[PDB]
C-alpha cells in the first residue's frame, strides 16, 4: 500500500505540471487507448494517445480525466460535463461533448472500465 | 440523443445522431 501511495503523490504532480489546474486525483486505470469518431467520414480512429487514466477534480471540483501518453509529450485532459455525456458501450466508454464531439476510451482492464463509470457518475452525481 | 494492444478503431461501436 506504501508504494502506492508515494506513487499516487508523484503522479499529482506529473499531472499538476502539465494541468495546473488539476486539484486532485480520484481514481486510475492503467492501459487505456483513446480513440476519435471521425463524423466526417463516419469511422473512427485510434489515435497516439495510450497510457495511464486519471479521473482527476478541478480546484473548482469539476470532473474530468487525463491521459499521460506513453508515447510522446501530448497527453489528453478533457472535462466530464455532464453525467449522460458518458457511455458504456460493449468494451469501450464512450463520451460525448456537445455538438457530435465523440472520443471512446478501451481500458485494458474489464474491471476498470465499470468502475471508472461508476466513479465518474457518483462523481458529478448532486 | 444518440445511440449504437488495444482493440482495432473498427471494434467500436458506431454512434448514431438522431433528430
Amino acid at each position: 500500500e506504501d508504494e502506492n501511495i508515494l506513487r499516487n503523490a508523484v503522479n499529482l504532480q506529473v499531472l499538476k505540471f502539465h494541468y495546473p489546474e488539476i486539484e486532485s486525483i480520484i481514481d486510475i486505470a492503467s492501459h487505456v487507448a483513446v480513440y476519435q469518431f471521425d463524423v466526417g467520414s463516419q469511422k473512427w480512429l485510434k489515435t497516439s494517445i495510450e497510457g495511464t487514466f486519471f479521473l482527476v477534480k478541478d480546484q473548482r471540483a469539476r470532473v474530468g480525466y487525463v491521459i499521460l501518453n506513453r508515447n510522446s509529450p501530448e497527453n489528453l485532459y478533457l472535462f466530464i460535463n455532464h453525467p449522460s455525456n458518458v457511455h458504456l458501450v460493449d468494451r469501450y466508454l464512450i463520451h460525448r461533448t456537445e455538438n457530435q464531439h465523440v472520443v471512446g476510451l478501451w481500458m485494458f482492464d474489464p474491471n476498470d472500465m465499470s468502475r471508472i463509470f461508476n466513479i465518474v457518475k457518483e462523481s458529478l452525481l448532486r | 440523443a444518440m445511440s449504437f494492444h488495444s482493440p482495432a478503431a473498427s471494434n467500436l461501436p458506431i454512434p448514431t445522431f438522431l433528430h
